[PDB]
């Protein structure tokens, strides 16, 4: 049972720490505020059964914001091909990726 | 124990169960279980003897391990979902860990190995609290996460609980251990129908709480903790043997009693979902607990016993023990089957 | 998915405000006073577009108006400003409160030679309104179509047809 | 995912297997339980700090406080066992087998 | 005395925060050009590195949305030296 | 009411000072006139950026510049 | 360059602890109508040197220990914690300028009871273990009022920053709005360092009677490395000096003089009273300091709100 | 080598748990859990959770493990231990060799083998620690949480005084 006392009495006991998209102190956004907002606004009211199949793309974007598995996989691929071309000698790093250019601002 | 402090501690047990029932945030679920455990530990140590200290230590270790597994499940849910709603889980690993942790809090097999011991070490009123009130909160969490519960895990735990609760109580002469293996078997019966129809899970929970409350209240009214002291009841109060008769017949599932009501409905909700073999062997195992109930009332409740001379002193005194709700609970634990469609109020 | 579009390196070249943080902090009140409009057009475009690629040119206007803010200091009041940001620059926390007489010399020379009034306590934290010509973003999150909600309940509530219909219970 | 999370979970499972099947001092079981709590604190802290989810920063303190209160409760049970047998050997806790 | 001096200190804190607020648009503009600079440089170096790999789309977004995503730390400082990496990832934490 | 109070002030003056300071700390913010200004200063402290509004055409109470006379002011704080 | 700063922190700590023994013996001498050391150095100035050399060439026990490893780890932890307490102390600038230096010092001083506990473990004498348990319960008792008094004062500071506490007291000493906190704080720091009237390691045999002259000189000096620190911490906390940022040595001379007078106040307290019975200082903490400290913590919670004097966060 | 420092601490953290879950004694079990709390606290401090790191030092190590060592002193006056220790150490170092030779591993979940410096954020938070203001939110947004925690601690005091009495 979920006796929803908080909605029946109209009190906010623990809805505030529940999601990252809620009102934070000093309006601090979470890192995946936009993704979680998009997925929550997709899955709202349609039930969990329709949400698991009709909001898959928002949930994959949000889970990949959280864990960054695809981004780290792409960085692994680029850094590994770069290490292979450094070991073979077919590539050289530029002066702005070796630390010789005295950064912009 | 000071009665004011006893009231405060029982209200804290109730408050922890209420916090698990009403809260939307997983941390408050964990807090409610922590509050419930921390508050129930003195209820078990009410009489201050080494068996209660052993029972409370074993209960503490099992519920603490379960609470740590629950928090690890919540934390993996936070990894893979970035949020905290008490709803379905977003990882099968969190699903498995939370199902395991709630199975440890209920006392389901293979984590059943504390329920016959702890119930033996604590008094009858605290064993009543353990076997009735402490089932409400994890069944609420299982009620809310059932879109994520793995079916094979919950059915493995359920039928393992039913077999171990069946074949564990055949050997038992202690009444508290009979109630504890009955607890394990009934939690298997509640959790096997959970993913099919959770209203029948709630029906089994309420009928179980009524019958268990009836049995522990009769045990407190007669001050009997063993089979043989239960046999000495007819020469003191003959109606109490009749009531433990009809209530133990109801807990095994005889028709036309009310404890036949849930499990029949459970079979009725498992053949709709085209499961035939599973409720069949499930009720085959329930026939074994009904069968040792029928030995434990045929051989040792009906046919009248050798008594002791000091019992003829106890004829001159009536029961001044507060048998709170005992006739109501005895009527409800036996004569409720003609009102079987009352279950819709639990939908 | 798709290719993320990035502007070229020529689209990012602007003359930088190459001064230190104590230099920026020394002139910050007169900067917020005099460089109000392009800074607020930029921060309005920046909170509305939610995308820095759509906020380059307004940002260039910021870097256009900041430099003209400092040139107008350098043509007129270079020495009291230098004496002021040096004293700001000594402090490890960069206290305004340790530097009030140099602030007074800089504010005096700025009000005399440029007519600028320093903002008071509570002015630069105001929510102001910005009149731009750029349109309002109709979908700043690039959100797709939301799923249609489930059908709500309608119709008057009738009794159950012959009760519970549970095996033989006629009610 | 993150690689430090694997080490924190492996620490949790090490202390979980240390709790479960040893049959030793009771204090060693409480130490394994509080190692489980320590790894939960570290893991909750790294997740909440990683996601910049500000309102859950008070969550691990809660995870500390309750569980440390829990730890206090466990020690008192141990002390009652330490007032009964003279040791905290958990094989003295076998009265309730029969 | 602590009443008068803490009221004075709150006024001084508001003055410091308003100096921060007045500087924030210039810092925001420089930060935007900073991150787009680093992403464009990483894009060109990816285009000159990731040609041997078949089936590779240079600058391919891992997100199904087309919304601007704030660049991760390893996205910006992923192809630079370990000194700048260590500075940008633990400088404030390790600062004194 | 003064016999028990003098008795506890002669026997337990530590606890009398404790309960008196605790009672003052409880009841005195409900009687102080400066408790409003604590709230007012803690909301006047700009931790975030004052994000500007798009001028729709009709917002007279919103200024167009920080030095404009409309908007919230802090003269109550500069005077006190 | 930073290593030179670390060494000019920690080597003068050990020298100041060495000459604190001379100051203790001299000031206790003249208060007891006699002299302290004046033979070994001119005016006794070579007495700590001769004493440290004498201890370092005595034979150690190396007894039958329950743990050899914790017998080694107790002086190492004692000296390491006694030296790391000084690193956020702003005088006027700290070695490590951290945002949470107050909470850092509170946590590291809470870690100091393991030296007492492991020194009671390492001796096989069960009575030394009893005295160690009494010392640990004393120290963890007074850490409670340290934490709550320190919290009540930092409600007037605005942050956990130790260098902000100089800015806090630019007009008035913080002993004027918080002298009951200051006097309970001072007696509680006196009870932290096992210092008379709260010492229970000379009479009814302490926890460190197993140690003889190899580790003992280290333990002792780590113990006095806490004492000066606590007084310096009290000097930062209630007697904040004038800081001119263009002449920092004005602050350094001012806080140095105040910290010397406060350490001499420790010496002048221990030469003036008998000791507590053990349950009498437990009565002092749990029944006299703790209700007042809770009451004044309520007062310093509600007081900046009711005076509109909430301090700045930064 | 300095870029992986969090990772390096995490390895010690795992080692520290195998240091005490082997359980030679509650004495050395406590010592291993204190060293483990220190290194996991270093993990927490290296992500910017300075207040939560000082809560590990003040409350876990300085508050609670003191009470564990105290009770170990007062109440509690090989082959299995060393074998379980070296078994867990061999398991962990083979995991380190796998994840450093592969930069990808799967035991239960899929785990990257690069350092976790990549997964951070590139922004600033102004004049506050976000973690500090989130813990400050316990008194403004966390009312029900404060109520249930204070009631649990009051009940905890009452419960300890009940079961330690023995009457
Ligand atoms: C809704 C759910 C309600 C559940 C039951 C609530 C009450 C019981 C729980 C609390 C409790 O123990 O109270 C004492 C309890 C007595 O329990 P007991 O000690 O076991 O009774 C044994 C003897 O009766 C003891 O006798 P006595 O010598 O002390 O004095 C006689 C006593 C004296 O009575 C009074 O003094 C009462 C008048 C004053 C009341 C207080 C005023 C202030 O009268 C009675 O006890 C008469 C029987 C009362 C009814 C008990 C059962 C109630 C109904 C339970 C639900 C049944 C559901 C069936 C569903 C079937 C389909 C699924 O109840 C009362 O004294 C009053 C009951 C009032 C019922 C109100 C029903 C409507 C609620 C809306
Ligand atoms: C203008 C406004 C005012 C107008 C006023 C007009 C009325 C004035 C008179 C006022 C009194 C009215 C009485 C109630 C209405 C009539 C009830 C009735 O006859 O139901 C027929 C009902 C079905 O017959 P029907 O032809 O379909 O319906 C005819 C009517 O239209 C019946 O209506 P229906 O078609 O709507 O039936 C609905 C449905 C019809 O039922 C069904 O659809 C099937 C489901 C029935 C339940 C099956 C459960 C089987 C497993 C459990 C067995 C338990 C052990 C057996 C009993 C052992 C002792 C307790 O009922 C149920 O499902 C509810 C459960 C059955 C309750 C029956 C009433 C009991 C009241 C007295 C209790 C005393 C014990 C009675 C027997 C208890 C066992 C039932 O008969 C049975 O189920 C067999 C049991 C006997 C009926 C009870 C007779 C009541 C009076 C008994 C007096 C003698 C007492 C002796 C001492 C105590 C016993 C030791
Ligand atoms: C930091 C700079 C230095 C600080 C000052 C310290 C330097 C001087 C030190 C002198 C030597 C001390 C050696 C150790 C002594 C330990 C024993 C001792 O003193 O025990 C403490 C004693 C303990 O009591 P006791 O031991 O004397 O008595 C026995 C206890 N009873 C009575 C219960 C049986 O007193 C205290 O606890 C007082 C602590 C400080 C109280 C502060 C009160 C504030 C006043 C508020 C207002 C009150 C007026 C009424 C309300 C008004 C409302 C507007
Ligand atoms: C004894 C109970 C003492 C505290 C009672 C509530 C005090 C209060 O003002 O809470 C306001 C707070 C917060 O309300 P608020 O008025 O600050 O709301 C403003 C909105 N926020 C918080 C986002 C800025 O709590 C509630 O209103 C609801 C939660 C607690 C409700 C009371 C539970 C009592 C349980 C007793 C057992
Ligand atoms: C969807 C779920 C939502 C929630 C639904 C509601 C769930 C209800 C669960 C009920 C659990 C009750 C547990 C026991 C009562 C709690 C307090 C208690 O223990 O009272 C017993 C009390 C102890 O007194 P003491 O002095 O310690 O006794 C020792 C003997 N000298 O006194 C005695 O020992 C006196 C002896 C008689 C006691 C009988 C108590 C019966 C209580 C159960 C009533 C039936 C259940 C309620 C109805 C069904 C609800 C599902
Ligand atoms: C409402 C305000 C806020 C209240 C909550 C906050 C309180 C802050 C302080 C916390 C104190 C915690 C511990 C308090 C325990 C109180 C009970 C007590 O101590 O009773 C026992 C005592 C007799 O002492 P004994 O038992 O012998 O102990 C050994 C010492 N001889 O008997 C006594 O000492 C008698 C104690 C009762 C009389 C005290 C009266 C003080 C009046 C001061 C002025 C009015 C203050 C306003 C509030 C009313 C307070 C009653
Ligand atoms: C038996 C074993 C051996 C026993 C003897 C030796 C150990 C005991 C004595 C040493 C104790 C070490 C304590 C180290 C951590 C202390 C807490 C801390 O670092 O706080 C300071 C600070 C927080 O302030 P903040 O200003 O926010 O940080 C800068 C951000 N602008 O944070 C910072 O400045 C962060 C700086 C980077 C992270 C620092 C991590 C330090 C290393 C981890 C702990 C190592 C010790 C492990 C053992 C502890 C004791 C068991
Ligand atoms: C750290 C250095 C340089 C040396 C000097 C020194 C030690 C070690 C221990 C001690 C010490 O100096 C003094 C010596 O004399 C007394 C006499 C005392 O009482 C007569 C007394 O009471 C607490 C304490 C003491 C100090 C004490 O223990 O190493
Ligand atoms: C000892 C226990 C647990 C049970 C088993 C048992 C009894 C009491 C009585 C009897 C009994 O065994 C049964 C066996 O088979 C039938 C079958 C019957 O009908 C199918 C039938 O009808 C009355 C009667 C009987 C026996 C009978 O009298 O208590």
């Amino acid at each position: 049972p979920f006796f929803d006392v908080q909605k029946k009495l109209g009190v906010d006991l623990d809805h505030w720490m529940t999601i990252q998209s809620a009102e934070q102190p000093h309006r601090i956004p979470a890192r995946c505020h936009a993704f979680e907002k998009e997925w929550i606004e997709c899955a709202h009211g349609i039930g969990s059964i329709r949400a698991e199949k009709e909001c898959k793309i928002e949930f994959e974007d949000f889970r990949e914001c959280l864990l960054r598995q695809k981004t780290m996989k792409r960085l692994n691929a680029i850094k590994r091909q770069r290490d292979k071309l450094i070991k073979e000698g077919k590539y050289t790093p530029p002066p702005h990726h070796s630390g010789q250019e005295d950064l912009r601002p | 124990m000071n009665p004011i402090i006893l009231i405060i501690i029982l209200m804290t047990v109730m408050l922890g169960t209420i916090i698990v029932m009403i809260s939307t945030h997983w941390l408050l679920i964990w807090i409610g279980f922590e509050m419930n455990m921390l508050a129930i530990i003195p209820i078990m140590m009410k009489k201050h003897n080494p068996r209660a200290t052993e029972a409370s230590t074993k209960y503490f270790l099992t519920q603490s391990t379960a609470s740590m597994l629950l928090m690890m499940a919540i934390i993996i849910n936070l990894m893979f979902s970035g949020q905290w709603t008490v709803m379905k889980l977003f990882n099968p690993m969190a699903s498995m860990l939370m199902t395991m942790a709630l199975a440890m809090k209920l006392g389901m097999a293979p984590f059943h190995f504390w329920v016959p011991e702890v119930t033996q070490g604590i008094p009858l009123s605290s064993g009543l609290i353990l076997l009735t009130w402490q089932k409400l909160a994890p069944m609420s969490v299982l009620y809310q996460i059932l879109p994520s519960i793995n079916l094979d895990l919950i059915l493995t735990l359920s039928i393992l609980s039913i077999t171990i609760g069946g074949w564990g109580g055949l050997n038992q002469t202690q009444l508290r251990k009979i109630m504890a293996y009955s607890s394990i078997a009934h939690m298997g019966w509640m959790t096997a129908v959970l993913l099919y129809n959770p209203t029948m899970t709630l029906l089994n929970l309420i009928i179980y709480i009524i019958m268990t409350s009836t049995m522990f209240t009769l045990f407190m009214a007669n001050s009997t903790t063993t089979t043989l002291s239960l046999s000495h009841t007819w020469n003191k109060a003959p109606i109490m043997t009749i009531l433990v008769l009809i209530t133990l017949l109801s807990m095994g599932g005889l028709p036309p009693l009310s404890g036949f009501m849930p499990k029949w409905m459970i079979i009725q909700e498992m053949t709709k979902n085209d499961s035939i073999i599973l409720p069949t062997l499930m009720a085959i195992t329930a026939l074994l607990n009904l069968y040792f109930y029928m030995r434990l009332t045929y051989s040792t409740a009906l046919t009248m016993f050798p008594s002791t001379n000091n019992m003829k002193m106890k004829w001159q005194f009536p029961t001044t023990k507060r048998m709170t709700l005992l006739p109501t609970m005895t009527v409800l634990s036996t004569m409720l089957l003609p009102l079987t469609p009352i279950l819709s109020i639990l939908e | 998915p798709g290719i993320v579009e990035l502007p070229s390196l020529e689209d990012l070249k602007v003359q930088e405000v190459k001064v230190s943080s104590s230099v920026l902090k020394a002139a910050a009140h007169h900067y917020g006073a005099q460089c109000d409009k392009p800074n607020k057009e930029f921060m309005l475009c920046r909170w509305e577009e939610k995308d820095p690629r759509r906020c380059l040119e307004e940002g260039k206007l910021v870097n256009q108006c900041a430099l003209e803010f400092f040139r107008q200091i350098k043509r007129h009041c270079a020495e009291p400003f230098t004496e002021y940001w040096t004293c700001i620059d000594y402090s490890g926390l960069q206290l305004f409160r340790r530097c009030r007489k140099e602030q007074a010399q800089f504010d005096k020379c700025v009000l005399d030679k440029l007519g600028w009034v320093r903002p008071d306590l509570g002015e630069l934290s105001k929510v102001t309104k910005v009149k731009t010509d750029r349109p309002l973003p109709e979908n700043p999150y690039h959100s797709r179509a939301r799923p249609e909600p489930n059908p709500e309940v309608e119709g008057d509530l009738k009794p159950a047809r012959h009760g519970s219909r549970l095996f033989f219970w006629t009610m | 995912m993150s690689l430090v999370y694997m080490n924190i979970m492996m620490a949790f499972t090490v202390s979980l297997t240390g709790l479960l099947m040893y049959r030793s001092h009771l204090m060693s079981s409480l130490l394994c339980l509080e190692g489980m709590m320590l790894s939960l604190f570290i893991l909750a802290t790294l997740m909440i700090l990683n996601s910049h989810f500000t309102l859950a920063s008070m969550m691990p303190i809660i995870l500390l406080v309750f569980a440390a209160c829990e730890a206090a409760l466990g020690l008192s049970l141990l002390v009652m066992v330490s007032n009964t047998y003279g040791t905290d050997y958990v094989q003295n806790l076998n009265l309730l087998q029969c | 005395s602590m009443m008068r001096w803490n009221r004075e200190r709150r006024r001084l804190q508001i003055e410091d925060f308003e100096a921060r607020i007045a500087l924030m648009p210039l810092l925001q503009a420089e930060k935007d050009r900073r991150v787009l600079q680093m992403l464009r440089e990483n894009l060109e170096e990816e285009a000159t590195i990731m040609k041997d790999v078949p089936g590779w789309k240079v600058g391919e977004s891992v997100f199904h949305t087309t919304r601007w995503v704030t660049p991760m730390m390893g996205e910006l400082y992923g192809l630079r030296t370990g000194e700048e990496i260590l500075s940008s990832t633990y400088g404030f934490i390790w600062y004194t | 009411v003064a016999a028990f109070l003098k008795n506890v002030w002669a026997k337990e003056p530590v606890l009398v000072a404790s309960f008196a300071i605790a009672g003052l700390a409880v009841i005195l913010p409900t009687l102080s006139p400066y408790t409003k200004y604590s709230l007012m200063i803690n909301r006047a402290t700009p931790y975030n950026y004052p994000v500007p509004l798009r001028d729709d055409g009709n917002m007279p109470d919103v200024p167009s510049h920080p030095q404009d006379p409309q908007g919230p002011s802090l003269e109550w704080l500069k005077r006190l | 360059m930073f290593m030179i700063n670390v060494l000019t922190l920690i080597i003068p700590i050990l020298l100041a602890v060495a000459f604190l023994t001379l100051v203790e013996r001299k000031v206790l001498g003249y208060m007891q109508f006699r002299k302290g050391p004046n033979v070994v150095g001119p005016y006794g100035l070579l007495q700590p040197i001769a004493d440290a050399i004498k201890l370092f060439i005595k034979e150690p026990l190396r007894p039958a220990t329950s743990s050899i490893s914790m017998f080694i780890l107790a002086p190492i932890l004692a000296l390491t914690l006694a030296l790391t307490m000084w690193i956020p102390l702003p005088m006027p600038y700290p070695l490590i300028n951290m945002n949470l230096g107050v909470l850092f010092m509170l946590a590291m001083s809470s870690l100091a009871v393991y030296s007492i506990l492991w020194s009671g473990w390492a001796s096989n004498s069960k009575y030394a273990l009893i005295g160690a348990l009494r010392a640990v319960a004393q120290t963890i008792s007074y850490e409670v009022t340290l934490a709550i008094i320190l919290l009540s004062v930092l409600l007037m500071n605005g942050s956990f920053t130790l260098s902000t506490l100089i800015i806090t007291q630019e007009q008035v000493w913080l002993i004027f709005p918080a002298w009951p906190l200051a006097m309970m704080w001072f007696i509680s720091t006196l009870a932290e360092t096992n210092r008379a009237p709260f010492d229970l390691t000379e009479g009814e045999s302490g926890f460190n009677v197993e140690y003889a002259a190899g580790p003992f000189a280290l333990f002792f000096m780590a113990e006095y490395a806490n004492i000066i620190m606590m007084n310096i911490f009290t000097t930062t906390l209630f007697l904040g000096a004038f800081h001119n940022p263009y002449m920092p040595e004005l602050y350094t001379i001012n806080f140095t003089i105040k910290s010397l007078l406060l350490s001499i106040t420790f010496l002048w307290i221990r030469a003036s009273y008998p000791r507590f019975r053990y349950d009498q200082l437990m009565h002092l903490l749990w029944k006299n300091f703790l209700p007042l400290t809770l009451a004044l913590c309520m007062w310093h919670v509600s007081l900046p709100i009711l005076l509109s004097s909430i301090p700045p966060q930064t | 080598m300095m870029t992986y420092i969090v990772f390096i601490l995490s390895i010690i953290f795992v080692m520290g748990f195998v240091g005490f879950s082997s359980k030679p004694s509650p004495i050395y079990g406590g010592l291993g859990l204190i060293v483990s709390g220190g290194v996991g606290c270093g993990i927490v401090l290296n992500f910017g959770g300075s207040f939560l790191g000082l809560m590990v030092f003040l409350i876990y190590l300085g508050g609670m493990m003191v009470v564990f060592g105290y009770t170990t002193a007062m109440a509690t006056e090989n082959k299995v231990v060393l074998g379980t220790f070296i078994t867990g150490l061999l398991m962990e170092f083979l995991m380190v060799y796998y994840v450093l030779k592969d930069k990808e591993v799967e035991i239960v979940f899929k785990f990257n083998g690069m350092g976790d410096w990549v997964i951070y954020d590139t922004g600033d938070s102004g004049f506050f620690s976000e973690e500090a203001m989130g813990i400050a939110a316990l008194y403004s947004y966390g009312t029900w949480l404060v109520i249930v925690t204070g009631w649990s601690l009051l009940i905890g005091v009452v419960v300890i005084m009940e079961i330690t009495r023995g009457n």
